[PDB]
């Protein structure tokens, strides 16, 4: 960001196309670029659309919930922010968005089958379709996404299917795709911090022993803008994760600490032991009576599976960039939820989660 | 004058037939309309060089500082006649004579800030003539006499 | 086809077409002006990849509606005088000398005038 | 009329040793409202970032020279002051004001456009 | 119980030739410039130590004193009961950039009493203080707040001046000539900040300057006096 | 003159350094502008064909009246100049 993200004025495209930006990077200047963001109306989408923006890059923001859209518009000015409305099952509408784009980002992943997709169905049959799709209309770069630990023989859905869909990508978009896995990002409304602040979690125990690399999602937002500027990293592999290692149950006694919430978290739901057969019986229950996405039968193994770094795979400084540590910026992101307001500051986090781990 | 006035002198929607005089007989006052305007005949018919020169001639700008103040005491006037010339000093010797008709006006006496309208004068008035509020309500009628 | 386009012309080779929503305007392909930006080129942006070209502003081209218009005549007078044919709603009064030996434009109207004797010889 | 709460007459100081005690009353004034700016605008920053950055604040500009261009500097900071300790800025003012902020050599800026 | 009429009936006159007299205006003020030129000269000959000097455009007196003397002038024409000034009506401002004092410190003062209004200007620099008006009149703490917030111009005796039009936290003072009309930040929403942030100017369209093709040759000169004649040398 | 009122006048820190007015006369009074910027001055928007700017000081024109007062405000705002001679 700063003042202007480009390292050139001038940058040649995969494709030839010779794009010269103008402006001092403000919201009136532009890079003559065309990034379309699948899935952008989304968490992640909603930082990597903002900065694309800003910095004067058209944004074609591909969406299925209509009213989801509207917000994204602000970000950019007067025929920046472009829709298309779509749905994976829909190919022409796909060929709308990649026809003037010359970056094209791949978002869209789910942990969740609906009555309408499959975990495989979108985390290969979307990204295969958009990877294949965009190289048709000459486009110039395909950035991807997958999970943090990816893996084509693994026996949770999730981390299976993410895994083949680096692959089916390869074979479809060619040696030009990107492939870049972040690790759990925590920031305002983010679903990995989520879990942690929900009083009633059933299953707390088994579900927060899970080990993670926590990384700001700001930085993974860069990361991806870092990446979208340049050629020189096509046909990468990107494992981007935070240095200091955390456990959800470390962050969850961290968390309610914070909150400073005696009788009640053995009243309130804080803490419910239930057998490991409930906890399969009622995600398969409510897997046919809910209507909104839940807590699936898939995260219960991948609570069993600690995360792994890929050393095949590049870290972020190897963008140049530095990730920041979870213990600078937890507490501003559950400030909404928590005399003299005491701020734990950075250090200070350390002697919180010293107070966590002495019995 | 604007005394009370019949309702069927006034462009409105009026009353036609008994109910003319039903109205006459429920409202307290008989005499007001009831708003509407007259479809009839309320917007019926729709919309469908020196010689003459002054700007050149403004009044121009002059200024009177401390210097030319005191020559008009001394040497007269261009109608009357009689560097750094301070006023104090000329103020501090010279004839009463001269202040009491040309620094003063009417043997000294003080003038009065002039009036930007000298004919604003007024008189109170009375509620048999302008019509408004009784004496009891806390307000007065002034007018241009 | 990718020539006529993107090129301005005084006239156009091809016989226009009213369907044609590549045109610069239904009555005429090429553009009227060397800086004028070509139709083809500027609906080639992001902005009209979902939006339909049909429904879009397609104004007839002015430098045809002119040209339809048989040229006036003046009968022994080398002056023409024009005042937008319309009353006092019209361009300014405007008088023409005939002198010159061809067919010369209106200032605002565009409208052209001729003589009595060059008749025949200017509509060669 | 009653004036506000923290107000000063605005007076034109005419002696250089006074207007040395009444800023350094002043740069203490800031620091006893340390926790409260923290609590009044929901700071990110703790309570000894703000004296940090209100101490490079006051280290800044502690080099000038014209009286009277140093009462308009102690009148200005008064109604810094005063607006900050009433609770007028919104919060997002306060939250950019501590947010702003080495170069690069002339191939960088040669480059991508310099100025 | 009578029809009303219709008025587009009624009968009118028919008027044909219009004879618009054409003279010059500055012929009524003639008795008003006589009246306010022996008023100044009577403030002068009551203040002969503080009125630098004056000037009457039309119906309009103005009186020109320094900083030091504004507050001894304005207590003068307020209890002196000559020129009873009780309301003061407006407290303005003008910068001139190649003057010393640029700016123009005005005072309009209303005579409800005697109907008649004074204009006291005393300058001002950019660091040279005015003393205030409020011991005087209690009315011009708003009109020097403005002032100040729009000039920068330091008002001595004050019992509060602060911002009153621009936003807190603003930088620079508007209605100053080297000030840019368009401004120096503007602001916008950050989602990622989640909050509204200001930010350096930025215009997709910037403000044409058409004032070059302005008037290259004079179009007013002197004028035709009317000074009364007992004003003259 | 040795008075650092760029302190008071609230003006950015690029004015004081990156910034250079010219004292020009176009025919008896002088005026003051700022020469344009290196890049950004004017890109042609891509929209709409607008003439945008990033240079705030591109619309400001002072008026004065006599070459020595201009001379003077310059100094006194510590802004870095240039003086243009007329030609006679
Ligand atoms: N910190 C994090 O959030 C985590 C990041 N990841 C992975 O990073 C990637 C980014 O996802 P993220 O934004 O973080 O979380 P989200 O689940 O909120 O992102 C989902 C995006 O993809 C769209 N999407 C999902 N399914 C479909 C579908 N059938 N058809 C069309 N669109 C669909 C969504 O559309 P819409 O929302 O409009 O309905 C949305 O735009 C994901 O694959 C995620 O698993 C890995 C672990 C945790
Ligand atoms: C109150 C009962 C709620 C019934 C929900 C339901 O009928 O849902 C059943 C299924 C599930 O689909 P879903 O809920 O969209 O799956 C996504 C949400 N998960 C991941 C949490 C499961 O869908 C259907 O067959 C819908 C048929 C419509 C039935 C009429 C309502
Ligand atoms: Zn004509």
């Amino acid at each position: 960001v700063s003042t202007f993200p480009l390292k050139s004025d001038i940058n040649i495209t995969k494709s030839g196309k010779t794009l010269l930006s103008v402006g001092q990077g403000g919201r009136s200047s532009r890079t003559g670029f065309t990034a379309t963001v699948f899935g952008g109306t989304g968490f992640l989408g909603r930082v990597v659309v903002s900065k694309l923006a800003k910095h004067g890059t058209n944004v074609v923001v591909p969406f299925r919930n209509d009213r989801a859209r509207r917000q994204l518009k602000v970000n950019g000015d007067l025929g920046v922010v472009n829709f298309v409305e779509f749905d994976i099952r829909n190919l022409k509408s796909i060929e709308d968005s990649v026809k003037y784009s010359d970056i094209v980002i791949n978002l869209i992943g789910t942990e969740h089958f609906s009555k309408n997709f499959s975990i495989e169905d979108v985390n290969i049959g979307a990204a295969e379709r958009i990877a294949k799709a965009a190289k048709e209309a000459g486009v110039s770069r395909l950035i991807h996404v997958s999970s943090y630990n990816a893996n084509p023989s693994s026996s949770s859905d999730f981390y299976a299917t993410k895994g083949i869909g680096e692959q089916v990508v390869r074979d479809n978009f060619g040696p030009d795709a990107t492939i870049v896995r972040p690790a759990p990002m925590y920031f305002r409304n983010s679903p990995f911090l989520n879990e942690l602040l929900q009083i009633k979690a059933l299953g707390g125990n088994v579900i927060f022993k899970k080990e993670v690399y926590p990384v700001h999602a700001l930085q993974v937002g860069e990361a991806i803008e870092r990446i979208a500027f340049d050629d020189a990293t096509a046909g990468q592999t990107y494992e981007l994760f935070g240095k200091e290692r955390y456990s959800k149950k470390e962050l969850r006694e961290m968390i309610k600490h914070i909150i400073h919430i005696g009788y009640y978290p053995y009243s309130a739901g804080f803490y419910l032991p239930a057998p490991e057969p409930f906890l399969y019986a009622f995600a398969l229950i409510r897997q046919y009576i809910s209507s909104q996405p839940r807590f699936n039968v898939d995260q219960l193994k991948r609570s069993h599976i600690n995360q792994e770094i890929d050393q095949s795979a590049k870290t972020f400084t190897d963008l140049g960039m530095v990730p920041d540590e979870l213990s600078e910026y937890l507490y501003r992101y559950v400030k909404p939820h928590i005399q003299n307001r005491t701020v734990y500051s950075k250090e200070d986090i350390e002697k919180l989660r010293d107070y966590v781990n002495t019995p | 004058s604007g005394g009370p006035v019949p309702v069927f002198k006034k462009y409105t929607t009026g009353s036609k037939g008994i109910w003319e005089k039903i109205r006459q007989l429920l409202t307290l006052v008989p005499n007001r309309s009831t708003g509407n305007p007259l479809v009839k005949n309320y917007r019926v018919p729709p919309p469908g060089y020196y010689d003459r020169d002054h700007r050149r001639n403004y009044p121009r700008l002059v200024a009177f500082d401390q210097t030319k103040v005191s020559g008009l005491l001394t040497l007269g006037s261009a109608q009357n006649p009689r560097q750094s010339v301070s006023l104090s000093s000329t103020l501090a010797t010279i004839d009463p004579k001269v202040v009491k008709s040309e620094l003063l006006a009417e043997g000294g006496s003080p003038v009065v800030a002039p009036s930007l309208n000298k004919k604003m004068k007024f008189r109170l008035t009375e509620e048999s003539e302008h019509g408004m509020y009784p004496e009891d309500y806390p307000i007065r009628i002034f007018a241009q006499n | 086809s990718t020539k006529e386009l993107t090129t301005a012309r005084i006239k156009d080779i091809s016989k226009p077409d009213e369907n044609n929503l590549q045109q610069q305007a239904p009555n005429r392909i090429s553009p009227w002006s060397k800086s004028q930006k070509p139709r083809a080129e500027a609906q080639d942006n992001v902005r009209f990849a979902v939006k339909d070209l049909a429904k879009q502003p397609r104004p007839y081209a002015a430098i045809d509606l002119i040209y339809k218009q048989p040229i006036r005549y003046i009968e022994h007078d080398n002056v023409a005088v024009c005042d937008g044919n319309g009353g006092a709603q019209g361009h300014p009064k405007v008088y023409i000398n005939l002198d010159q030996n061809k067919a010369i434009p209106c200032g605002y109207c565009g409208l052209r005038f001729a003589q009595a004797a060059f008749k025949e010889d200017i509509e060669s | 009329t009653n004036p506000t709460a923290f107000a000063q007459t605005t007076r034109y100081v005419k002696d250089s040793t006074e207007m040395r005690t009444l800023v350094l009353n002043l740069y203490r004034r800031y620091l006893r409202h340390s926790r409260g700016f923290v609590n009044n605008y929901n700071l990110d920053i703790p309570a000894s970032q703000v004296r940090t950055k209100i101490r490079q604040e006051f280290e800044r500009q502690r080099f000038v020279k014209d009286l009277p261009l140093k009462n308009v500097l102690y009148m200005k900071a008064q109604m810094e002051f005063q607006e900050l300790v009433n609770f007028w800025k919104q919060q997002c003012h306060v939250m950019q004001y501590f947010e702003s902020i080495k170069g690069d050599s002339f191939v960088q800026k040669f480059l991508k456009g310099a100025q | 119980e009578e029809p009303l009429p219709v008025l587009r009936d009624l009968p009118r006159p028919e008027y044909g030739e219009l004879h618009a007299p054409v003279y010059n205006p500055a012929e009524k003020y003639k008795e008003q410039i006589e009246e306010l030129h022996k008023f100044g000269r009577y403030i002068m000959g009551c203040l002969p130590k503080f009125v630098q000097q004056f000037s009457v455009w039309k119906d309009e007196l103005v009186i020109y004193v320094a900083p030091s003397a504004l507050t001894q002038v304005a207590t003068f024409l307020k209890d002196h009961t000559s020129a009873q000034f009780k309301a003061c009506m407006d407290v303005t401002a003008a910068d001139y950039p190649t003057r010393t004092n640029r700016f123009d410190v005005v005072y309009n003062l209303l005579s409800v009493r005697h109907n008649s209004r004074i204009r006291i200007k005393t300058y001002a620099s950019e660091v040279s203080p005015v003393p205030s008006v409020v011991p005087l009149f209690q009315g011009a703490n708003w009109f020097e707040r403005e002032t100040y917030d729009l000039f920068g111009i330091f008002f001595e005796g004050h019992p509060d001046l602060r911002r009153i039009m621009t936003d807190y936290g603003f930088q620079g003072h508007p209605l100053r000539k080297d000030f840019p009309t368009t401004g120096y930040t503007e602001v916008r929403y950050d989602a990622e900040k989640r909050r509204v942030v200001y930010e350096p100017l930025e215009l997709t369209q910037a403000w044409r300057n058409f004032t070059v093709g302005s008037s290259v040759w004079e179009q007013v000169g002197d004028g035709k006096d009317f000074t009364p004649e007992s004003f003259k040398l | 003159t040795d008075l650092a009122k760029e302190l008071v006048s609230g003006a950015p820190k690029e004015l004081i350094t990156e910034r250079v007015a010219r004292i020009y006369q176009e025919t008896e009074t002088w005026k003051i502008d700022w020469d344009i910027l290196n890049k950004g001055n004017r890109w042609e928007n891509d929209l709409m064909g607008y003439q945008s700017s990033s240079d705030y000081m591109q619309g400001t024109i002072l008026k004065f009246d006599t070459r020595e007062g201009a001379i003077r405000f310059a100094k006194g705002q510590g802004w870095d100049y240039y003086i243009q001679e007329p030609k006679v």
